[PDB]
């Protein structure tokens, strides 16, 4: 790895600097997320792109058609019609618009779940809480994959990956090794599985659209229950806090409100804004805490909040039975918990990793970690 | 004493008045019990509740925090007043 | 209203669950109403400066500042929340509790013409009326609380006499106490109205009575500039549903619609059914008549059956 300043889009002159550095060490292939603002701002001006891949356009991230042609500048870079290649996703209606951009004579490899006319299409796919198995019909031949990426929202990526291999003419066997090798992208629906009966998902979703898209993207995995750990940043985008709770409490059976990045704001105050989405208040929640019984919601779902982040993600892990699913959100790969002004080192992957390690010892000690009011052997 | 100090800080003095009053009202609702010992204890509890709410009513009308009954700093007498027992 | 003094915003303090004083006393206490449409908590968060400005957060914080905004400036706290039904019970309990004490003090002479056995009969009912989940002789038990003249008559009729009545005689001749010193605040200040406010049997709480008071002051709050919320109209309407009382449905809705409030369609389905479930099609036509004039779309489920019920009587 390395630690160049990851402050939005780096300076255009600075961007090309490490491209010399990687080439100085002898790097052969280069790949990077073609951020819509990055190429629009002109950061990638002298970058000699070779393979263009268009995942999908939803515009949920401004303009409507100008945003479309803003992404088209990536394919407008494509002047060479015989050497470099294009990759598009037919399922997106804008693919026809994108393929017209640049030189029309460039070879194009087409992938999609539907439109069986595509070069690569899934003949048969299965969704499981721990892996996804898909049979894809490449032009060269039928290929079978089974990776740790969960949900159909990443089948696009899997279909794109094999399609890119066809574009560069990669052998079918070698494509299997590359796809199979990747099993956990940090913070992007990452599955952390310490050989337990229910998977743990770490995701970077913090927006109402991202969380809602994620939660219904895990219901298709056919889980027994969904457990969510969601937080919000302090003193920033405070208008989304009630929305997150409303979405989580509906999609998920059990929700775990927590402090994501309290900053200078009080962690309990942030949770109070969250409870406003369901009409609850922090005072009302603590009153139920006195009675050691948190009532279920109107739909029958559970809402368990705890301000302390470390004791919350670990607690949610112990709350999962066989077939359930626990998803954490708001952090992803960011390994820091912003409390006040200090950025305390906090990584959710380590939390879920350790919680799964010692959850069995908690159960073997007679601790009933099914609902939030844990029933110890000496209780009541 | 840390348990006591935090418990004193956590006290909802408004709530203490409310639930003590209704509990005190409830005790007198039954009235006599026919047993001297039981009537002896019902008087003690009622006077305890009255003393409790009276203590609470004084705290919120003044600037005295109940946490101060559990001190974390100990004042020291000036040396002149304790020449060379205490 | 007599002094044309508008209701201050402090009086119309917006409590949690969005129920002002116009409906805060109804039986569901601190409970949300039953609007047909689902609540819009996101809008409530937006309107309470929740985006960037500030929000009144209900986090209980350590200290002696009362969290409840209604407790601001009382001195100790707000009076403990009690419903109108609960308040009626306490008055009902305390009035009979006073009757028992007066009955216990004399027993036979207060009854006068009753027998000793009847004295126990008028006690068990009084005992049962209190803490409870016939010749009704209790009507002659007259309480004289605040009646200064009554107590003066009973006062009139080295060591003070053992007999309390004779002791009263000793005080008057010894100038310790006399009727001239026997007075209260009411009579010296000419509180004539105070006489007819204490020695009366309280009316037991009735649901039909509660909504009558609910609609009476809701109009009065309107006349004084107060604006009851949408939740307030729903709660008083629901109280008008628990007891049937179909007559008050029309006057509730027109006042509700006068403020621009529009109930949800499923609630409108529920109310129209109740207005002909028990066979009260009279006044069950005006409910759907004026609501169309105000601009509320009646669901076809009710429209088809109310028209079908219209031709049923024909």
């Amino acid at each position: 790895k390395m630690d160049s300043p990851t402050t939005t889009s780096p300076d255009a002159v600075l961007v090309q600097s490490m491209m010399a550095k990687m080439l100085h060490n002898g790097t052969e292939a280069l790949v990077m997320e073609a951020s819509p603002q990055e190429l629009a701002s002109g950061k990638c001006d002298e970058v000699d792109f070779d393979i263009a891949v268009f995942t999908n356009l939803t515009r949920e991230d401004g303009t409507d058609e100008e945003y479309r042609d803003a992404e088209a500048k990536l394919f407008a870079r494509m002047v060479d019609p015989e050497r470099h290649r294009k990759v598009v996703n037919i399922d997106d209606p804008n693919a026809a618009f994108f393929v017209q951009q640049g030189n029309p004579d460039v070879p194009v490899v087409t992938f999609a779940m539907e439109n069986t006319k595509a070069d690569v299409h899934p003949l048969k796919f299965e969704l499981s809480l721990f892996e996804t198995q898909v049979l894809v019909n490449t032009p060269q031949g039928i290929l079978e994959i089974s990776s740790g990426l969960l949900g159909r929202h990443n089948i696009y990526n899997i279909l794109a990956a094999v399609a890119v291999g066809i574009a560069v003419g990669a052998p079918l066997e070698d494509i299997v090794r590359g796809v199979e090798e990747v099993d956990a992208v940090p913070g992007r629906c990452e599955l952390i599985d310490e050989e337990q009966a229910f998977g743990v998902i770490v995701d970077h979703a913090n927006t109402p659209d991202g969380l809602s898209r994620l939660l219904d993207s895990v219901r298709e995995l056919k889980p027994r229950r969904i457990i969510t750990v969601i937080g919000c940043a302090g003193e920033n985008e405070r208008g989304k806090r009630p929305v997150m709770t409303k979405i989580a409490t509906e999609k998920s059976d059990v929700t775990m409100l927590t402090s994501d990045n309290p900053g200078n704001e009080d962690p309990l105050d942030i949770l109070d804004d969250m409870l406003s989405g369901i009409g609850w208040t922090m005072q009302e929640y603590l009153k139920h805490g006195e009675h050691d019984y948190y009532p279920p919601l109107s739909n029958g779902h559970r809402l368990f909040l705890h301000d302390v982040r470390r004791v919350a993600v670990r607690c949610a892990v112990a709350m999962g039975e066989e077939g359930d699913m626990v998803v954490v959100a708001g952090k992803g790969h960011e390994s820091y918990q912003l409390e006040g002004d200090k950025k305390e080192f906090y990584d959710d992957r380590e939390e879920c990793r350790e919680a799964l390690q010692y959850v069995d010892e908690l159960h073997q000690a007679g601790i009933d970690t099914s609902e939030f009011p844990w029933r110890l052997p000496e209780s009541h | 004493a840390g348990a006591i100090r935090e418990q004193l800080a956590d006290l909802d003095l408004r709530i203490i008045i409310e639930n003590s009053l209704v509990e005190w009202k409830q005790l007198g609702e039954e009235g006599p019990t026919g047993n001297e010992w039981e009537d002896r204890k019902i008087v003690r509890r009622k006077d305890f509740l009255v003393r409790r709410m009276e203590l609470a009513k004084h705290f919120i009308r003044t600037n005295i925090e109940p946490e101060w009954m559990v001190l974390c700093l100990l004042p020291v007498l000036p040396p002149e007043l304790r020449p060379i027992d205490i | 209203r007599r002094d044309n003094q508008p209701i201050p915003p402090r009086a119309m303090i917006m409590s949690r669950k969005y129920r002002t004083l116009v409906s805060s006393w109804i039986e569901p206490l601190q409970e949300e109403a039953e609007l047909g449409y689902e609540i819009d908590y996101l809008a409530r968060y937006v309107e309470e400066g929740g985006l960037t400005g500030e929000r009144k957060r209900w986090v209980p914080r350590r200290g002696k500042t009362p969290l409840d905004p209604d407790a601001a400036g009382f001195i100790y706290s707000n009076p403990i929340e009690t419903s109108f039904k609960q308040r009626c019970l306490e008055d009902w309990k305390v009035h009979h509790r006073k009757l028992l004490r007066t009955l216990q003090s004399e027993g036979l002479p207060v009854l006068g013409d009753a027998s000793e056995s009847d004295y126990m009969r008028v006690m068990e009912r009084l005992r049962n009326i209190i803490k409870g989940p016939v010749d009704e002789l209790i009507c002659r038990i007259k309480l004289h609380e605040g009646d200064t003249e009554f107590w003066k008559r009973r006062f009139l009729g080295d060591w003070f006499p053992e007999e309390p009545f004779e002791a009263f005689k000793e005080m008057r001749e010894r100038k310790v106490f006399d009727v001239s010193d026997m007075y209260t605040i009411a009579d010296v200040w000419g509180w004539t109205w105070e006489k007819d406010f204490k020695n009366k049997t309280p009316r037991r709480w009735s649901q039909e009575w509660e909504v009558e008071l609910a609609i009476v002051l809701m109009a009065k709050v309107i006349e004084l500039g107060g604006v009851p919320t949408i939740g307030d109209c729903a709660v008083i309407l629901r109280a008008a549903i628990r007891a049937p009382m179909p007559s008050s449905f029309l006057k509730i809705l027109q006042t509700t619609h006068s403020l621009g409030y529009a109930f949800g369609s499923p609630l409108y389905d529920e109310i129209i059914t109740l207005c002909l479930d028990l066979g009260e099609l009279d006044a069950a036509i005006a409910i759907v008549a004026d609501m169309e004039t105000t601009g509320i779309t009646v669901p076809d489920q009710t429209l088809d059956k109310v028209i079908s019920a219209r031709q049923s009587n024909e």
